[PDB]
């Protein structure tokens, strides 16, 4: 189940899978977070790190304009 | 963590067929001959650590292995245009020039007796790699080296890396001209034993076949070893156009073996290419590939065993419209151009890729067919039929009774005629409605 | 700009061969067990070393006056010319002072372990090899701190300030600017009250470091004594680094929806920082049991 | 506060260096051949300013051999050094590469040599110490090397004694069949007199200079090129002030954590001719120490021993140039988590990051140049082969005639016998440090 530090160390690792794969030149990666749903966050708590896992996208302007929120919720589905 | 696959190229024909494959990876990822990346390709969606590696110096280095017991072949890699593209570390050549003489046995027995350089410079790749998905056979089974070599590597790899996936792109010799070789049969035998028994994938790669292809379709009158294995180095890129390209599905090896093998015993696949010709709807490409007189593997059409695709995928490179690739589903469907398997659901995909953006394409679309077919064991039979044919004849044993493996009997020449009988038995069975169950 | 660029040398070090002459003169005088408190004895000291390179910087630069707080009182005067003294207030000057003193202190236990060598406690086996297991680990973590001061918290502001400074057109823009340098830098220095907890634990570690050195200048005649207590002092320092990490993953999971990307990247130096440090705080440890 | 270090040039490797180290040094410096500034790098650290502006090298040049005298008075730089400051052995015949015969020379103008390290230790402000370059295989800078090693000891026991010891190429012959014993001489005299010894292995920095500056057949005029770039790259901290590591005890501490372990392994950034234009590629610190990183253009030769499982006991990296401190911190941070280094197990992983400016006066086509230094386990199997090539020579009595017609072996070969078992015992515990049971 996903504790409040599984989001830091899934973005860790996805840093090191990107320098792994050679994608470190990709300026987005840093623009890119892996969000973990964990309702120990507040201080039902997902049973896994894959059903805590969520996307965060970091829209630039003006593309906002393009990326509503309710965008980006149909994404992470 | 990257799947690294090294690639062994076993005597004359699996080294210089390596040194092709490796050019034109180069030249499809932009890669100089000394290992400098080109100008064009500093923007490659390619993903190279796949099957090269990264020098720091954004040097790509091919993880290939080159291994002769004489050294001729590895003096003209060395001095090819592309002999910087190798670790030289990485290669182990014996220096001892008398070969295995085109006997399995002698090769298994030099196999062993340089076995601890070989297993030094396969555990020093292997560490060097951050998830090593396997090696990469490409030898010969009726040589002197991929053959003899080739099976005891096979056992020592099935020692050493008991987790590591092996996988062999296998030649085979010219059925239809008199081997030089009596033992041919017996060498190849043996190396389909060692297949049978510590190799997880054997790709048949028929030399009769690509003389046949390039006499009948490429009007090339007597085909030059070059000509066929630059129809061969074609091959090998199409088989890494998905390492090559990166896509949304089936990036890994294991996918593809998963989809390609169903029953580790019948573990040769069939391999169709396209286009196959000398100097367009994905329903007619697939057609095309469909065709039989396209098929680069003589695989015998036997009207009395109803010989059957086990499976097939198409990996269809270029624009392509995925709308007509449904369409070109549902028309093959309906025409029943294929025969699938009795004994299974009929495995057939159709993977779109991209093309190398570094090597320039006269086609906008080209095709690879890999297909388990059941007229495979056509090519089976023949092989034992030949096999015994030899061995009834005791023909130009006493120098068999002079190596170690048949110095006392030939036990392990009726080992493997029973080995060849199971295969055998189990394409009939696969031809019939209770393989599923058999 | 020459005045602010003399105020990083002075204040914020930036004079790095000044301050490094200054802090051994220091560090000199607290071995020696010498009046280093003296303001004429700094003041000269101070004088001399400003003199002889920057003149105008000379005028300006003055000293005034746990083994870490033996420097305790030691006050830099920087004399900045009108009319920039209607912007560098004596309360800025202040948390120039404070800046520079953090430095000071900073640079001094850099000092004191570069400077001791072996052969001082060497001419003073177990006992002897514990101790440079300590040394090692000292040496590690101290290297750690003062590269992750230097380039986090005092090269990313100088960057920071010099860049805001250039582009400031007003006289507002550019005290905002400097402030908000000097914000930073008494951040990253710890003198926020929401970090006095962090502060307190990293001078603990300074003070066993400073224990540490005065054990290793008093030779391994001491070293049987010194394998006991540094022992005590580093499973200690290696105890508070690994509860500082895990306090401040219980501060990221409290400040999760608290934005504070600056602490999150002391942390993060810290982490391997403190991982470092408890490793090598266990390394004395090990070898008094 | 200033650190003055007087370099003192031994032998033909040495005064070779050394001429091209002062060549170099003046045209990053834009100093005149006479010591005179071309029309803010800091000089007194490793050069004396006369009294007419002149910058004169505290260096100190000695040679049992003239030619190489002869060789630097004849030297457009010939005027930066005073020429009151060079003793020369009239006995031209050097110790052929004989550490006892260097010895006895050395004990034979220890008058001349002290009086001429007394008059550079005057002429330094707060002197920190003596920097040797030598060559540990040489007569002069092994055997005459020692006896200065010892007397400097004797002399300034406060003052730290650096080497920068040219080892013989161990994969070839050594053309002096008791070089290995005149090597065990001099390691004994590094190891009891010598604060540092740093191993400049010929063989391997040729291999170096071929893989990564694409020189074929790297002739000793690069080798000293190479040399005097490390020289500029130690002086870089001196030249432009930078915010860590600006002194050379801050150096040695970070290189040398345990006082018996302080054998330095080198390596030198860039190791590239300067037609090497890499296309506008913004160099990252990551990017940086990466290409540093390939064992292809690391400048030592450390054996692959399979028995000992070597390792890395720290590395520091000075970068001098533009370089983001984030791309630092990324650097560090990437190496860490790609685990592209092992680490020593007797400590925690140690990684240290030097930022420096490049001289001014200095055209450099890189940004950013980096030097490293590293203290790893796999050294170990440098000194590991050297001490098989002492023991091959010791077990055949291999020109031991001169060594027995020489003090340090007149009577026995103990101190030969005693550098092989220090040396072991050095092996030994490289391994055991790589080992849980070095303690």
């Amino acid at each position: 189940p996903p504790t409040a530090v599984t989001e830091h160390d899934v973005n860790v690792a996805f840093q090191q899978s990107a320098h792994k794969v050679l994608l470190d030149d990709d300026n987005l990666l840093p623009l890119l977070h892996l969000t973990i749903e964990y309702h120990g966050k507040e201080h039902e708590a997902p049973a896994s790190g894959w059903a805590a896992l969520g996307l965060s996208y970091k829209v630039q302007w003006p593309l906002h304009i393009l990326f509503t929120p309710a965008v980006l919720e149909k994404y992470n589905v | 963590m990257p799947r690294e696959i090294i690639t062994l190229q076993l005597g004359q024909c699996g080294n210089q067929i390596g040194f092709e494959f490796w050019k034109q990876l180069c030249a499809e990822h932009g890669i100089s001959p000394e290992g400098i990346v080109e100008e064009f390709a500093t923007e490659g969606t390619d993903r190279k650590d796949v099957f090269f590696y990264q020098a720091d110096d954004e040097h790509y280095i091919p993880r290939a292995v080159l291994l002769d017991l004489e050294p001729r072949v590895i003096h003209s890699i060395l001095n090819s245009p592309y002999a910087k593209l190798y670790n030289p570390e990485n290669i182990y050549l014996s220096e001892h020039g008398g070969g295995a003489g085109n006997n399995w046995a002698s090769g298994f027995s030099q196999g062993e007796k340089i076995h601890e350089d070989i297993f030094d410079i396969i555990d020093r790749e292997a560490d060097g790699s951050d998830s090593l998905e396997g090696f990469v056979l490409c030898h010969s089974i009726a040589g002197g080296t991929g053959s003899g070599l080739g099976s005891y590597l096979l056992e020592r790899l099935n020692d050493r890396y008991p987790k590591k996936l092996v996988q062999t792109y296998s030649v085979f010799p010219n059925q239809d001209e008199m081997s030089d070789v009596v033992v041919q049969p017996y060498n190849s035998l043996l190396t389909l034993k060692r297949l049978t028994q510590n190799a997880d994938c054997v790709v048949v790669l028929d030399n009769t076949a690509l003389n046949r292809i390039a006499t009948d379709r490429l009007h090339i009158q007597n085909p030059s070893f070059s000509q066929i294995n630059q129809l061969v180095s074609t091959i090998m890129s199409a088989s890494t156009t998905t390492l090559r390209y990166p896509g949304y599905m089936n990036n890994d090896l294991i996918g593809l073996i998963a989809s390609l093998i169903p029953t580790p015993r019948l573990h040769f696949l069939m391999t169709g290419y396209t286009p196959l010709t000398t100097d367009t709807t994905v329903l007619d490409v697939m057609r095309r590939l469909l065709q039989p007189k396209n098929v680069m593997v003589s695989t015998g059409r036997d009207r009395q065993t109803n010989h059957c695709y086990i499976a097939i995928l198409n990996i269809i490179q270029g624009e392509v419209d995925p709308t007509q690739v449904h369409k070109s589903l549902q028309r093959i469907r309906e025409r029943k151009l294929a025969n699938f398997i009795p004994w299974g659901p009929a495995s057939i995909q159709v993977a779109l890729s991209r093309k190398s953006p570094y090597l320039p394409s006269a086609h906008r679309v080209s095709g690879l067919m890999m297909a388990n077919h059941t007229s495979i064991s056509s090519l089976f039979e023949s092989s034992c039929q030949q096999y015994d044919k030899l061995r009834k004849r005791e023909a130009f044993l006493e120098q068999f009774r002079k190596e170690d493996i048949f110095k006392e009997n030939f036990d392990e020449l009726d080992r493997s005629r029973e080995v060849v009988q199971e295969l055998i038995d189990e394409y009939h069975a696969a031809t019939r409605p209770d393989y599923i169950s058999w | 700009v020459e005045y602010l660029q003399a105020m990083r040398n002075f204040f914020l070090m930036e004079g790095g061969d000044t301050m490094y002459d200054f802090y051994t003169s220091i560090f000199d005088k607290i071995r020696e067990k010498e009046t280093w408190q003296n303001v004429s004895f700094l003041n000269v000291q101070l004088q001399e070393a400003v003199g002889q390179r920057y003149p105008e910087d000379s005028s300006r630069l003055s000293i005034s006056f746990l083994p870490v707080h033996t420097l305790d009182g030691l006050t830099l005067s920087y004399k900045v010319p009108w009319p920039v003294d209607i912007v560098i207030s004596l309360e800025c000057q202040k948390i120039y002072n404070q800046v520079f003193l953090l430095l000071l202190q900073i640079k001094w236990a850099k000092y004191s372990l570069d400077v001791l060598l072996f052969g001082e406690l060497a001419s003073s086996r177990q006992q002897i090899h514990r101790m440079f297991l300590l040394r090692v680990k000292l040496m590690h973590f101290v290297n750690s701190l003062h590269n992750y001061i230097m380039t986090r918290i005092l090269h990313s502001t100088g960057l920071e300030f010099q860049h805001q400074v250039e582009e400031a057109k007003d006289l507002d823009q550019l005290i905002k600017i400097h402030y908000r340098y000097l914000s930073t830098i008494h951040d990253r220095c710890l003198l926020r009250e929401k970090v006095s907890f962090v502060k307190e634990a990293i001078m603990k570690v300074l003070n066993l470091a400073l224990m540490f050195a005065d054990g290793w200048q008093a030779g391994l005649g001491a070293w049987h004594g010194i394998s006991s207590a540094v022992t005590h002092g580093w499973h200690g320092t290696k105890l508070n680094i690994f509860s500082a990490v895990n306090t401040s993953d219980l501060i990221v999971i409290h400040f999760h929806h608290m934005q504070l990307r600056n602490r999150n990247l002391f942390w993060t130096v810290l982490k391997p920082l403190v991982y470092y440090l408890d490793k090598w705080i266990l390394f004395p440890l090990g070898i008094i049991g």
